[PDB]
Order: structure tokens, then sequence, then C-alpha cells
């Protein structure tokens, strides 16, 4: 049904005909994700305990490495976490430049001031987050340890600039004293000071606020997630993402002979012949694991409807449509072929399969498939002083057919 | 010193990371023109610009520091790539320091936000050829070291010039400077076509400028 | 799997081309089968396999750099061996070379026939039955085919047969020794290694895409610009193979005028 | 019609490749129809006459 | 020089296409080696003049 479908006919007539083509499916993939590497220390931006305030936090700039995001996101340890439009998982895929890491403490119910988008009136005087923030800001009641200096900003009238570091502790009210005149009557520290003592309020409590500001994407990425590595799945037709490098194919132990800072493999044309594991620097070389071409074998539709199936370049153990691998599976230099008897006896070719080897109808009738006979085998006496001379004649009528014409075919094109 | 001297065949790098096997290869990449006239300063500090790609190379074993100052205003005004070396560190420190007027840590005076600082392990008769280039924000530094008998300048000779190290860093370099008997070369990169032969081994052991000749 | 490696995304583009590939195959099994039939057509002309004798009373014809060499694993002529020396894990694209269907062995046994049917009886095994004919009768009857009498290679013939052997003998040394002696088999074989190579070596170019791998396209944009992206790429390869598939009819067309040749000059020269 | 001439582009261009793949193959035909006429001709000038 | 007449960036978007340009010159090249080959196989069959 599939040759006479793909040559759109109820009727084939004998011999070979490509019905689709044969590939082994991939049984697997092998990413295997990476290494250690270079950790970025978030833990010691976390876990100070000498927090800074919120008029001079401790600016830590973190820059090439990997940010789990999936500890701090698995672990329920801080109270509160947030991260900017973006989900903690996929924040280990999706990466970014830099990043910056303010950490400071505040007192208590005024955690929803600190916001890229709406405001509030500690953001307006102690610290304005980004308009276009995005970072990860992590808040938790920390208290016992941190509890027991602690000045908060409160006289400013303008809300702090976007990713701006001020520390100004000038005494004034606002503006209406042509002269302050140091402390006169309301011109005040403006790091007011306050009680963080474990007897206060869950509202009136040091809370550890840091935030985790990284840069836009700009042209190089260093601070990026766990990305890279690989392992070893040998002698197997596997999907492979070697270091970016990915592909289908068999994975086989290879002697070749990499210099010491080479990883691809490229060698002729442009395809990639082997591969470098960046886990036991060893050479893997990749090979097309299968494929080939299902050919079906048939002597016609009037004859008969029994075919054979011949597969161009596979093993018969590759082979698993119903019937593929049990009996009547004959290897040939040509492929793998089934459906047909394998026959001692040598005929002349009816249904040319290749390398020397043939398919026929015949004897009930079956498909056999043997090696074409070159001819009649005639002995050649040779002998000097002897010849051969014809006593009789034969008048042969032969016929040869030529072609002259074909259809004569115009075109429209418009 | 305005005095010029051959490189012959030398300042070929690997335009890639791929093993190659008995394959000549065409690379469209800035590569230091065959024959060309590299300039050859003796002591000496002069500063020198960085164009598209630099040359480097020394002849004897004095080993004078031989640090570089790869900047771009190197007045405190944008970041400044500096490496020193000191038979122990490689030290790497892309930063705004304002190097003095004539530099030679006291290079510089002050601090500013200094970025990326990448340290390991040192990689400074003997000839020492040094290749520094940047394309889309990643500075790339080649090296090799070979033996040979000093005669008047660099010999005729093709090993590998292997690559070393790439960083990112995102600035750009428009200039640069050599921190320090002073002798060393210097060849500007040139974007051109070259054929390289690969062996058994996938080493680079011969090339051949499509530009020089007809042949 | 050459246009669109394993992506069905790439391969669902692909079926709005409608039979762009299923004509490319079908002009490529063409040649294939053209291929075999220009083996079988300048080979198998007679199909009695005649034995090679095993004698040397030729009348001091030597014919042993002709006839196969039994002591050799092959059985090839120590010419034929000369020529096979002389001309010099499947690919990763679909592109697989199929066997012929006439192996070397195989078409040795039809030239062995063919010498020994000449050496045995001449022109008459290439006209009806095979009558015997002494090589020195043979000759006398070549000779007289050209306007010179018989009695001239019958007072001559150690001298012809000695001309003979050191023609044969300086063929083999003509051969081994002339730079581009098989040039034309080389060239042969040189053409189709180059289309291969420049066929496979298109894969890596963007046509105008941002870039030539589709894994990369797939992954980096959304799927509305990779189709524009991986169309690119799809137009671009299926150029490439069209152009492939032309220059290999062209040149099919061209080796099968030199097949029609050696066929032509294997009925009127060896039969 | 400012958006309709994209489309119609695409299937001009499909059409005219096919176009000129089916005369590519047709010509190529026809020189081997053309050869095998010229073998008919010699037949029967050096075989019939 | 006839897709894009001296124009570097049409010649550095043609660049992308691959070996096409290299293939139609060696096409034609081979095409005018035929042509010389085909006169000395008509012509110069005795080289005694
Ligand atoms: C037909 O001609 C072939 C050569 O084309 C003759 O075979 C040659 O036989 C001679 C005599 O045996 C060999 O010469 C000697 O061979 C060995 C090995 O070198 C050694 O004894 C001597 O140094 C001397 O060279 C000669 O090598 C051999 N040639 C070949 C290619 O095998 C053959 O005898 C002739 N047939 C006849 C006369 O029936
Ligand atoms: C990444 O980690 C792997 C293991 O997970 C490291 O592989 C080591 O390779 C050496 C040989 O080079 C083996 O002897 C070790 O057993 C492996 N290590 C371990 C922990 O099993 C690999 O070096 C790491 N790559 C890095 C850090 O870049
Ligand atoms: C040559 O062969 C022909 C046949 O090809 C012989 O003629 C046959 O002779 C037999 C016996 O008399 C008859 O039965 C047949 O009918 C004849 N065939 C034809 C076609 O006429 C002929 O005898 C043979 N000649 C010699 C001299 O042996
Ligand atoms: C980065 O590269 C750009 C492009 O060349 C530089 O731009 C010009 O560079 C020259 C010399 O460096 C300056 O004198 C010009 O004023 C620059 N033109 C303008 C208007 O941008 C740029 O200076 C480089 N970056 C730095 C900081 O040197
Ligand atoms: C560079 O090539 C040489 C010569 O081919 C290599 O030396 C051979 O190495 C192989 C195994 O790689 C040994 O079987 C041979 O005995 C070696 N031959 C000699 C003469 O030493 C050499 O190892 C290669 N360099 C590498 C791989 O770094
Ligand atoms: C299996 O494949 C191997 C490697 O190609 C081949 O040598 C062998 O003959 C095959 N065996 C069978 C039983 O098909
Ligand atoms: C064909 O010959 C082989 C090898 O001797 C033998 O094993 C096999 O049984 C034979 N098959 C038939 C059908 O006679």
């Amino acid at each position: 049904s599939e040759t006479k479908c793909t040559l759109k006919s109820f009727t084939v007539e004998k011999g070979i005909y490509q019905t689709s083509n044969f590939r082994v499916q991939p049984t697997e993939s092998i990413v295997r994700f990476p290494n250690i590497t270079n950790l970025c220390p978030f833990g010691e931006v976390f876990n100070a305990t000498r927090f800074a305030s919120v008029y001079a936090w401790n600016r830590k700039r973190i820059s090439n490495c990997v940010a789990d995001y999936s500890v701090l996101y698995n672990s329920a340890s801080f109270s509160t976490f947030k991260c900017y439009g973006v989900s903690p998982t996929k924040l280990n895929d999706l990466c970014f430049t830099n990043v910056y890491a303010d950490s400071f403490v505040i007192r208590g119910d005024e955690v929803r001031q600190i916001a890229p988008g709406q405001t509030g009136k500690i953001a307006d005087y102690n610290y304005k987050l980004p308009d276009d923030f995005t970072g990860c800001v992590i808040a938790w009641n920390s208290n016992n340890l941190d509890s027991k200096n602690y000045l908060y900003r409160l006289f400013r009238k303008s809300n702090l600039k976007p990713f701006e570091r001020d520390i100004s502790t000038e005494i004034y009210q606002a503006g209406s004293t042509p002269c302050n005149g140091v402390e006169g009557f309301n011109c005040y520290f403006p790091l007011q000071s306050y009680g963080f003592q474990p007897t206060n309020g869950v509202g009136y409590q040091p809370y550890r606020v840091v935030v985790l500001s990284f840069e836009l994407l700009h042209a190089p990425a260093t601070v990026c997630g766990p990305k890279k590595s690989t392992n070893l799945v040998k002698n197997k037709c596997v999907n492979f993402n070697f270091n970016g490098l990915t592909g289908t194919g068999v994975l086989t132990e290879s002697n070749k002979k990499f210099l010491p800072f080479q990883q691809f493999g490229r060698d002729i044309a442009d395809t990639t012949d082997a591969v470098r594991d960046p886990q036991t620097l060893e050479i893997l070389d990749i090979t097309p694991c299968s494929f080939g071409g299902v050919s079906v074998i048939t002597p016609g539709t009037n004859t008969s409807n029994q075919v054979a199936v011949l597969y161009q370049d596979v093993n018969c153990t590759e082979v698993p449509r119903v019937y593929s691998t049990g009996s009547n599976v004959f290897q040939t230099r040509a492929g793998c072929l089934i459906g047909a008897e394998h026959v001692n006896n040598s005929y002349e070719c009816d249904i040319p399969i290749g390398a020397g080897i043939c398919a026929s109808y015949q004897t009930s009738q079956s498909i056999i498939a043997y090696t074409m006979s070159l001819g009649a085998e005639n002995s050649c006496a040779y002998s000097n002083n002897s010849i051969a001379i014809p006593t009789n004649f034969t008048i042969s009528v032969t016929t040869e057919i030529l072609p002259v014409s074909m259809t004569k075919t115009s075109v429209d094109c418009t | 010193p305005p005095a010029y001297t051959n490189s012959f065949t030398r300042g070929v790098y690997y335009p890639d990371k791929v093993f190659r096997s008995s394959v000549l290869h065409s690379t469209q990449d800035l590569f230091l023109p065959f024959f060309s006239n590299v300039t050859w300063f003796h002591f000496d500090n002069p500063v020198l610009p960085f164009n598209d790609g630099v040359y480097f190379a020394s002849t004897e074993k004095s080993n004078i520091i031989r640090g570089w100052i790869f900047g771009t205003t190197l007045d405190s005004k944008t970041q400044s790539l500096l490496i020193v070396n000191n038979a122990t560190n490689v030290v790497i420190k892309v930063c705004e320091f304002q190097f003095c007027n004539d530099p030679f840590f006291r290079v510089y005076s002050s601090a500013n936000n200094c970025t990326f600082e990448y340290v390991s392990q040192p990689f400074l008769k003997n000839l020492r050829e040094f290749v520094f280039k940047n394309i889309d924000g990643y500075f790339k530094i080649y090296s090799k070291h070979t033996p040979i008998n000093l005669v008047r300048d660099l010999p005729q000779g093709f090993s590998a010039l292997e690559p070393l190290v790439d960083l990112p860093i995102g600035i750009n370099i428009t200039r640069f400077q050599t921190l320090l008997a002073a002798a060393y070369y210097v060849g500007y990169l040139q974007p051109r076509t070259f054929l390289l032969k690969y062996n058994e081994n996938g080493t680079i052991t011969d090339a051949v400028d499509c530009a020089l000749d007809p042949l | 799997m050459y246009i669109c490696g394993d992506s069905t995304e790439c391969s669902n583009l692909l079926l709005q081309y409608g039979s762009f590939c299923t004509q490319l195959n079908r002009a490529l099994t063409g040649i294939a089968v053209e291929q075999d039939k220009n083996t079988q057509e300048v080979f198998a002309q007679v199909k009695q396999i005649y034995k090679t004798p095993p004698i040397k009373d030729f009348g001091g014809f030597n014919f042993s750099q002709i006839l196969p060499d039994p002591s050799k694993p092959s059985k090839r002529s120590p010419i034929e061996d000369l020529l096979f020396n002389k001309v010099t894990a499947q690919k990763f694209n679909g592109l697989t070379v199929l066997p012929p269907l006439l192996t070397d062995e195989m078409i040795a046994q039809y030239t062995s026939a063919l010498l020994a049917g000449t050496i045995c009886s001449g022109w008459t095994f290439g006209a009806g039955p095979a009558l015997q004919i002494p090589f020195p009768m043979q000759m006398a009857y070549r000779f007289n085919g050209i306007g010179v009498t018989q009695n001239v290679l019958y007072e001559n013939q150690k001298l012809i047969a000695n001309q003979f052997n050191s023609a044969i003998g300086k063929i083999q040394d003509s051969l081994s020794s002339t730079p581009s002696a098989l040039g034309k088999l080389q060239d042969v074989v040189n053409q189709n290694a180059q289309a291969l190579n420049t066929l496979v070596k298109q894969l890596s170019s963007n046509f105008g895409a941002i870039s030539s791998v589709l894994n990369d396209i797939l992954s980096r944009l959304d799927p509305p610009e990779a189709e524009v992206q991986i169309d690119r790429l799809i137009t671009g390869r299926l150029q490439s193979l069209q152009t492939y598939v032309t220059q290999q009819l062209i040149r099919a067309a061209e080796i099968r005028a030199s097949a029609n040749l050696a066929a032509t000059k294997m009925s009127e020269c060896v039969l």
C-alpha cells in the first residue's frame, strides 16, 4: 500500500520502489547541568552580622559568577522574597550582565515603601528603587542576632534618584528658617534614632532588606545561571548538548588527540566529527547513528501481491511496522532484506538489489534473493593446428526499438 | 624609535577553537600581514594606538616586568584595562585608575569603580610573541614562547601562536601602552584572509597570506 | 534530512513547497539506474563466460600482462592492478552512496571472458558460436584484413610476436610513469567528490538569515519570526540541492556519451 | 492591494521556479532524445540504406 | 561584478549565499576549456605541417 500511494496509482509494476526513509530515533537527551564554577557570594551579603543602615548600605558590586536563585528560592529561611517580573526558577535560565546588592535594616511596617512602582514615604527620603528596576529584593524580620547605631533618614524633600547613594546628614528642618542655627528648635539630625530591642513589635523591629539589582543587558554577559557541562552515554543514538553544540548522534569512544585549547572537532566540509566533554576532557567521536532508505521489492500487481523490504545501509538488528526482524532476514552488502529467502542457485537478474545481489519471484511461489549469474558457463577449447568451421547457417531477424521524438509541449507562462 | 623591521611569516594565531586534521582552511580574520613592516622600539616607553589589534614580541630573558596599560582615555574618565605581572600573578584590572603621564602598583594614583579583575597563574634568545584583539567586548590574548638564537630581529619561523585567554570586558580600547635595555616589536593586525595548513595533530604548521603576491 | 535536519518545525514548512523533494530524488534515482545501465552495456555484451586457456603456446604471443593473475588474491591482470592502483560511517546530512550493481570482481570476470573469447576464436565469438582457431592463424586473418597478405605474418611470426610482447611490456611503463596517465577517470572521480563537498558546505551559509543553524533560530527567536528565518534557510538549501541535481544531471548526460562510445568500441574493436 | 502583493509575490516565485525546473529537465531529456534520434538516423542510413 | 556592481554592501550581502559565484565561474571556465579542446580535437589531428 505504501508503494501504491507513493506512486499515486492502484497498480505497481515489478521492481524496487523507494517508499519513505528510515532513521533511528534518539533514545534520550544529555545535558547534565553544570559545575560549581565560580559561585556568586550571596551568603556574604545575606548572612552579614554587621548589617548596615538605610542611609549607608554595604555596596556589593558583584560580577562574573553563577547566582543560584534556586538555592534562595527553595528555602524559606527569609520571610519574603521578591523578584521583578520573573519567577525564581527561570531566574536560573535567563541571565544578565552584572549585579549590585545594597543591604540595610529598616523599621518593620514600612517594608512596602521600597518598590520600583508604587511609592512610599520612606522611599521618598531613605531610598527609592529605580523605576526600571529589575533585581531581587529579600526582606526578613531577622531580630535576635541583629537586635540589642541604627538611625534612619527622616529629613529630605526629594525622592532619592533611581540607583543613587546618599549619606547626607546635615541638620535642617525643610527650608523655612533663614538660618538653621545648628539645632534651634526642630532641626534635629536627619538620621532619627529608634529602638531596636526585642520588646519592640513586628512593625518596629529591625527588618533586614537587601536589594539585588542587576544591570540590564549590554555587549558582554557574565553573571549567568547554570549552563554548560555534559556527560557520556556512549554507543547510543542520543541528543547531546555539549557546551551549546546541540545535535543527534552516537558518541563513540575516539582515539583523537585534541590540543588542550580546542573543544569542537569539525573535520572536512563543516560537519562536527568530534567533541570534547568539559567534565573529563576526553574526545568523543560523533557519528550519524543510523539512516537509510526503505525500498519495496514487488513482482508487480498482476502477478502477485507479496513484497519484500530492503533497508539500504542498516544492520539487521537495528530494524525494529508489522514484522521486520523475525525470519527471512538476510544481511547483504546492499543492506538488510526481509521477506526474501536466500537461494544458493544463481539465475539471471530480475530485480536489481545491488552489490551483485538480485531478487526474483520463484517457487508455493515466494521472493528469492540470490547472486546474479554473469551468463552461461562456456568452456573454451583453444588448440593449435585445430579449427572449427560452420557447416550450416541461420537467418536471424532481431528487433531494435529506438525513440526518435517526444511530445511537443507549450506552456502559457502568464 | 622609528626603526622598522620585517616580521617575516610570524604573528599567526588560531582563529577559532576547532580541531582540524589535514585540512587546508581559509579563514578571514584580523591577521598580521606576511612580510609586514613592524616597528622596533628599544630603554623607551612610547605611546602607541590600538586600532584593530596589536602584535607584541620580546627577545631576551631579562624579564623586565612587561605589563600592559590598554586604555581609551587613561585620565580617569573611562574604564582602562591594566595588566600587571609579578612572576606569580597576571592581575588584569579593568578600572579607570589614573595612570601618571609617564607610567612605569604606583602606575596609577586612584581607585574608581573597578570592574572584573581576573587573576591567575603567570604566563610571562627566548622569543615571546603576543597578540591582543577586541571584537565585541571580548578582549582576546594569544601568546607563544619559543626558543631561538638571537641574531638581529624576529627569526624566520612559524610555530603555533596558541590562544591564551579571553576576557569579557565590554569597554573599547583605542590606545595602549607598555609597562616596564628595553627591546620589543609592535605590529598591527589587518582584516586579511589566510590559508592555514593543519597536520595530523590539529597544529597550524604552515600558512599562506592570500594578498602578498600572485603566487 | 538535508534541508530540515530532524526539525519538525522546518519539515512542516517544507510541506508547502509541494513535490520539490520528491522530484530531486526521482532524478537522482534515474541517474543511478543510468549508471548501472552504462556499466552493464559496456561490459555485459556477450553472456557466455569463456575460461582462460591454461597454456602458453600462442605462437610466441605472451598475453601475461593482460590475462588474469591466478597467484594474486584478486583475479586481475598486472595491467588491471596497475590501473586500479593509479586511480584513488555514512554522511551526516542524508547523503548516501549506493553500491554499483556489478561489483569490481564481476566486471573483471566479464573482461576475462572477453579476453578469453578473443584469444580463443577472434571475432567469431561476437557473431554466433565461438569457433576456435590458432592464434597465429587468427592474426593472419587480421593481417589479411588490412591489405597485407597472409604470408607476411607466417614468414615474420617471431618478429611480430617479439614486437607485440615489447609493446605490451612498454604499455605498463608508459601507464606507470605518465603524470596524467589515467587523467580522465581521476577527473571523473574528482568532479563528483568536489560536488558533494560543495553541496554539504552550503549548509553553513545564512542565505540572509541570522544563523545557519536551525536550533539557534528556533531557540533564540519567537516562532513567528523563526518561521521567516527558517523559510529563508529552506529557500537557500533547496536552491543548493536543485543546483547539485541539475549539475549531476548534466554530468551524467556527459558520462553517458562516453559509455555509449566505450560500448561501441567494445563491439567494433574487441569483438 | 498593499498586503496582497506580498503573498502573490511568493506564489509568483514558486510558480516561476516550478516552470524553470520543468524547462530545464525537459531540455536535458530533449538532448537525450536528440542523441537517440541521431543514432536512429545513423542506423537508418548505414543499415536500411 | 554582475550581481553587485562595485558596491561593497551588496558584495557583503552576497557573501552570505555561499559558493554560488564560485560554482558559476567554475562552470564557465570548464565550458571555455572544452571549447578550446574541441578545435584541437577537430583540426589538430596530424601534427606534421
Ligand atoms: C611472458 O612475459 C612475462 C613477462 O612479461 C614472462 O615472465 C617473466 O619470466 C622471466 C623468466 O622466468 C622472469 O625473469 C626472471 O625472474 C626472476 C625474478 O626477477 C629471476 O629469476 C630473474 O632475475 C629474472 O628477472 C621475469 O621476471 C618474468 N616477468 C614477470 C613480469 O613475471 C613470461 O615468462 C612470459 N611467458 C612465456 C615466455 O611463456
Ligand atoms: C566539574 O565537575 C566535574 C565532576 O562533577 C569535574 O570533573 C573532575 O575531573 C577529574 C579529572 O579531570 C576527576 O578526577 C574528578 O573526579 C572530577 N571531579 C569530581 C568532583 O568528581 C570537573 O573538573 C569540574 N569542572 C570544573 C570545575 O571546571
Ligand atoms: C541446416 O539447418 C536447417 C534448419 O535450420 C536444416 O533444415 C531442416 O532439416 C530437417 C531435416 O530434414 C527438417 O525436418 C527441417 O524442417 C528443416 N528446417 C528448415 C527450416 O527447412 C538443414 O537440414 C541443415 N542443413 C544441413 C546441411 O545439415
Ligand atoms: C569607542 O569607540 C568610538 C568609535 O570610534 C569612539 O568614538 C570616537 O572616538 C574618538 C577617538 O577615540 C573620539 O575622539 C571621538 O570623540 C569619538 N566620537 C564620538 C562622537 O563618539 C569612542 O571615543 C570610544 N570610546 C572611548 C571612551 O574612547
Ligand atoms: C604530534 O604528532 C606526533 C607525530 O605523529 C605524535 O607522536 C606520536 O604520537 C602517537 C600517539 O599520539 C604515538 O603512537 C607515536 O609513536 C608518536 N610518534 C613519535 C615519533 O613520537 C605526537 O604525540 C603528537 N603530539 C601531540 C598528540 O600532542
Ligand atoms: C553490524 O554492523 C557492523 C558494523 O557496520 C558490521 O560489520 C556487521 O556485519 C553487522 N552485523 C550484522 C549481523 O548485521
Ligand atoms: C547454501 O550454501 C551454504 C554454504 O555451504 C549452506 O550453509 C546452506 O545450507 C546452503 N543453502 C541451501 C538452500 O542449499
